[PDB]
């Protein structure tokens, strides 16, 4: 029982993986989309 | 009209396979155990894909391969909770070790977790469900004539330990090498070409 | 003795059934079957026709044979021949298609 | 026609997105597999003389690890790019230290373009794509394998495991559309993996030449 | 077609439906059976034809003959 | 370091079998007790059967290099 | 020769006995099994032989 | 393979062959008539459609309506094409889809008498008014064996093989079919090498080579081992390009003169 719980909190850990990579993936969207719109 | 399409067939056929003996002269398997031809080009790394000579290969069927889960969980999974059914099966000796043992219990647990793996692979390598395959060694033929040689007498207990066949199973995925070689590529080749017959 | 009456009726039925068809066409009521014409829809009915009319003969024909018959042992010991073999030679050859 | 066209446009978004993800560049697993009501909202869904109109949908990611690696994807107006164009274009990109690019064109582009798309190579990559070739994203098809870029150090690995000469191994021409989807150029192998139903799996590998 | 009169409407509809139905191709012929279990499905549904009794799956549609 | 197949392969059985066959025919000394036998392919068979060929295959492989295997090295399929 | 073991169906094998009874014991003496070499039941064919 | 829901409905699979399939003038027109009438509302036939709309000649270009219902075609988008692809140069009065004749009016305002002749005789050879060119007609057949039945897992496990609406082609365009909406764009093979090799790709070309080669070696019964085909693929489709067996694409291959000679053009490769 106790290595289920171990190995859900480790998926948890990798759905934070995932909300860093989104907020990484937005944080750097902001900046391209000046330049989408300088581009036109 | 029948005539005529044999006299036509006698003409044509005779030139086609000329063409083709003509392609494909000087391809041979070369002691690298890969297959190549004059130029010395590969033109597969095993010959057909697997290495293994066209003439000692039968029919088989695939048993884990399109089951019903249901099935497939009451088929393969060797439940160790019902003693009843273990000493109908296995000897006193032994139903004791199954259960009392954590080790074993796991053991057979990755087995059958290995095996559920395997029939995922099957199922996205095989679509449509297809269980006639061809492979080298006639499983069932051996273990046929296995029984009628030690006279296994299919209905009494018999003393063959669980553990002893996940271990020799392993052992002879060992030993049964195409690829040769410790290179992690060498060995991802092995375990790719040896894939389906394991 | 038998089966000779059971293909001769059942020659006859096909006779009669194929001329039905041709009546039909001939006073337009046979509908062209999808992905074919009219005469091609015509022709692949009496094909089918004759080729149902011929298994049915060939299978009386093979159902009204003996063990001791020596055609039968041939076919199914497959050392040489075939059923249809049987069936051209006793109930009907059936029909003589070219191309 | 209207709804047609950005249908169409939608679809060769999706798959341009699909196709750097593919490469490795990073890009939102949102845009990566967004439906077609965003699409509408957010451009405006009148191609026809308005908002969605090409050249203001082009996109620029960054490679994953390199962040500094970018690609442009254009989509020239004309349905017969000229030089003019791309020369454009290349001269705009000389503001950024941007190297790749990929260009959609209408139509064929006229030979005397290839010219100078090739002539300009090694300073700047740029290769071209027709919409109709964009349409459909082929990785995915039955028949088409997976396919792997491989890196130098891991060609040479097999290379010196096999005792086998690079020239030794398959050919595949730069033309070929798996080629040129993934980018590989010549001098560069790629890896295959195919369900063998004999083997199970069987991996081979080809370079292009 | 939506300001059609009725019986315009009812003509259209029907060249439509026949003109669909002739599209269609003619669905092969045999005699259907569930004696004959399909390996690859495993139902029992099943055409044989016989010529060699060639054996066709209802629904899974196994295709085999038989000697 | 050999990587070539630890068994013989039917043609180099046949091949081998053949030469010592012929050097045999051409009156050189066995390598087997003789029971009474005189045919030179059959005293060559008698003598792959009890491993005593003074016969090496060279195995080449495709780059150039080459194994030299002893007959008494490797396993015999038939 | 040897202990050779193998199972074959004969050319006139009806298919609606091995679903019902007498699967193992066959009126029509069909479905060749072979344990030990020896020929148990059914008539050999060419599809045994 | 159909993709939508229209794999299942017929009714709505129609439209997707239609759509698939090359339609013309000449497939949708019955009779077609030119005449010189002077004056427009003189309109020297009895028809009540041009004075309410509004050169000394026109065509009267009328149109079937059984091939024009199968098809699923309008007046509306057939004048749109016509006035289109010969640019503003005529005036096609089309006529309301109520009338049972369904007449046309084709005029040219701006060897003018053969001029008529010849844009009616190249417009009604071929202008494309639904399709793709290439596929001449196209097939509607349910799959009764396996190897074209739908295969989906189902949640308990079992295969349950589907039934669903296939159309069967008699060109090559690949291509453009791929990109049309309610078609599946990952089990829609082409039968053809060469096709594939300018679609997909030279590993999509081998196993398209490798299923038809073995289609048509087990049509009769008969068993060839994987290996043999196999092999063949791939010496087929080692260096890149697909090598003709023929002396045209073994003879180019570096082998040697000494191998080539003896298959063929002994004197000419020596």
């Amino acid at each position: 029982r106790q290595k289920l719980l171990k190995e859900q909190e480790e998926k948890r850990l990798r759905e934070k993986e995932e909300q860093k990579k989104l907020l990484e993936q937005r944080a750097q969207y902001v900046e391209k989309t000046k330049n989408i719109l300088m581009f036109t | 009209e029948g005539l005529i399409d044999t006299a036509v067939k006698t003409a044509e056929t005779g030139y086609i396979q000329r063409r083709l003996i003509k392609s494909m002269e000087s391809v041979m398997v070369k002691y690298d155990a890969t297959v190549r031809n004059s130029i010395n080009q590969v033109v597969q790394l095993r010959y057909g894909e697997d290495g293994l000579a066209g003439e000692s290969v039968e029919f088989q069927n695939l048993a884990t391969l399109k089951p019903s889960n249901k099935a497939f969980e009451k088929k393969f999974r060797f439940d160790y909770t019902n003693e009843r059914a273990l000493r109908r099966t296995l000897q006193e000796d032994l139903v004791k070790d199954v259960l009392s043992n954590a080790h074993i219990q796991n053991e057979l647990e990755r087995e059958f977790e290995r095996m559920r793996e395997d029939r995922e692979v099957l199922r996205v390598i095989f679509p449509t469900g297809d269980s006639k395959v061809v492979l080298p060694c006639n499983l069932l033929r051996m273990i046929w004539n296995a029984q009628k040689i030690f006279h296994i007498n299919p209905r009494l207990p018999s003393d063959l330990h669980p553990i002893k066949v996940v271990e020799g199973v392993k052992e002879l995925s060992k030993k049964l090498v195409i690829v040769n070689g410790d290179d992690p590529l060498s060995r991802q080749a092995q375990e790719n070409a040896t894939l389906l017959f394991n | 003795s038998k089966t000779y009456q059971d293909i001769q009726n059942t020659i006859k039925k096909a006779k009669q059934d194929v001329i039905e068809v041709i009546e039909k066409a001939h006073n337009n009521e046979l509908e062209p079957t999808p992905g074919n014409t009219l005469r091609q829809t015509f022709e692949n009915q009496v094909n089918r026709i004759l080729n149902d009319a011929r298994d049915k003969t060939g299978s009386s024909a093979q159902k009204s044979l003996s063990e001791y018959n020596n055609f039968k042992s041939m076919v199914v010991s497959g050392a040489k021949g075939s059923k249809i073999n049987i069936s051209q030679v006793i109930a009907v050859v059936g029909q003589q298609n070219v191309e | 026609d209207d709804e047609e066209e950005t249908y169409r446009l939608w679809k060769i978004r999706k798959t341009i997105m699909q196709l750097c993800h593919d490469r490795g560049y990073l890009v939102t697993q949102d845009e990566l597999d967004q439906t077609l009501e965003e699409f509408k909202a957010q451009f405006g869904d009148k191609p026809s003389e308005g908002r969605p109109r090409r050249t203001d949908l082009t996109v620029l990611v960054a490679h994953n690890d390199d962040p500094t690696d970018q690609m442009f994807v254009f989509f020239p107006e004309e349905p017969k790019v000229g030089i003019k164009t791309i020369k454009v274009y290349c001269q705009r990109m000389q503001e950024e230290n941007i190297t790749r690019a990929l260009i959609v064109v209408q139509q064929g582009m006229t030979p005397s373009a290839k010219q100078s798309l090739v002539d300009m190579a090694p300073k700047y990559i740029l290769e071209q794509f027709l919409q109709q070739e964009l349409l459909i994203n082929i990785t995915e098809h039955e028949l088409v394998p997976e396919h792997v870029v491989m890196t130098k150090e891991e060609v040479t690995e097999l290379l010196a495991r096999y005792k086998l000469r690079e020239n030794q191994l398959p050919r595949i021409q730069a033309g070929d559309p798996v080629a040129r989807y993934f980018g590989i150029k010549r001098g560069q192998v790629v890896k295959i993996i195919r369900p063998s139903e004999t083997a199970g799996r069987y991996i081979t590998y080809r370079l292009v030449q | 077609e939506e300001m059609a009169s009725d019986e315009l409407k009812e003509m259209r509809k029907n060249l439509t439906k026949e003109a669909i139905r002739e599209h269609q191709m003619a669905k092969t012929g045999g005699t259907q059976t569930d004696l004959f279990t399909c390996g690859k499905c495993k139902k029992k549904n099943c055409t044989y034809t016989q010529v060699t009794t060639f054996v066709v799956c209802n629904e899974c549609g196994n295709r085999w003959k038989f000697c | 370091k050999r990587i070539t197949t630890p068994y013989m392969t039917k043609y180099e059985r046949a091949r081998v079998l053949g030469t010592r066959a012929l050097q045999i025919a051409m009156c050189a000394p066995v390598m087997v007790e003789l029971e009474g036998e005189t045919d030179p392919l059959l005293i060559a068979m008698k003598e792959l059967k009890a491993r005593k060929i003074p016969i090496i295959i060279r195995r080449y492989l495709p780059d150039g290099s080459y194994e030299d295997w002893g007959v008494d090295e490797l396993i015999i399929s038939d | 020769p040897g202990h050779i073991n193998c199972i074959r169906t004969h050319s006139t094998h009806p298919d609606d006995e091995d679903s019902g009874p007498y699967k193992h014991i066959s009126p029509g003496d069909t479905k060749v099994v072979v344990e030990n070499g020896e020929l148990i039941m059914g008539i050999l064919c060419k599809k045994s032989l | 393979f159909l993709l939508g829901q229209s794999a299942r409905d017929a009714e709505r699979a129609k439209d997707i062959l239609c759509r698939l399939e090359h339609t013309t003038l000449r497939k949708v027109t019955a009779n077609t008539a030119i005449y010189y009438d002077p004056n427009p509302q003189s309109t020297v036939v009895a028809e009540d459609q041009e004075w309410v709309n509004v050169s000394p000649w026109l065509l009267r270009v009328e149109l079937d309506r059984k091939h024009m219902t199968d098809r699923k075609l309008t007046m509306e988008q057939i004048a749109e094409k016509i006035n289109a692809g010969f640019g503003d140069d005529l005036n096609c009065i089309f006529n309301d889809d109520n009338a049972e004749k369904l007449v046309l009016r084709i005029r040219i305002m701006n060897d003018d008498d053969v001029f008529l002749r010849c844009i009616e005789s190249n417009m009604l050879t071929d202008m494309t008014l639904q399709g793709i060119e290439q596929i001449s007609k196209v097939y509607m057949h349910l799959p009764q064996t396996d190897n074209k039945k739908k295969i989906i897992i189902t949640e308990d496990g079992e295969f349950k093989a589907l039934q669903e609406w296939i159309l069967e082609t008699d060109g090559v365009s690949l291509m453009r079919v791929l990109s049309e909406k309610d078609v599946d764009p990952v089990r829609t093979t082409s039968n053809d090498i060469v096709e594939i090799f300018t679609v997909l790709g030279i590993e999509a070309v081998r196993k398209a080579l490798e299923r038809e080669l073995y289609h048509v070696i087990s049509f009769d019964g008969s068993y060839v081992n994987y290996r043999h085909l196999a092999l063949l693929c791939d010496t087929m489709t080692c260096r890149g390009h697909l090598m003709a067996i023929t002396r045209h694409g073994v003879n180019r291959q570096d082998t040697g003169p000494l191998m080539k000679c003896s298959f063929e053009e002994t004197v000419d490769v020596l």
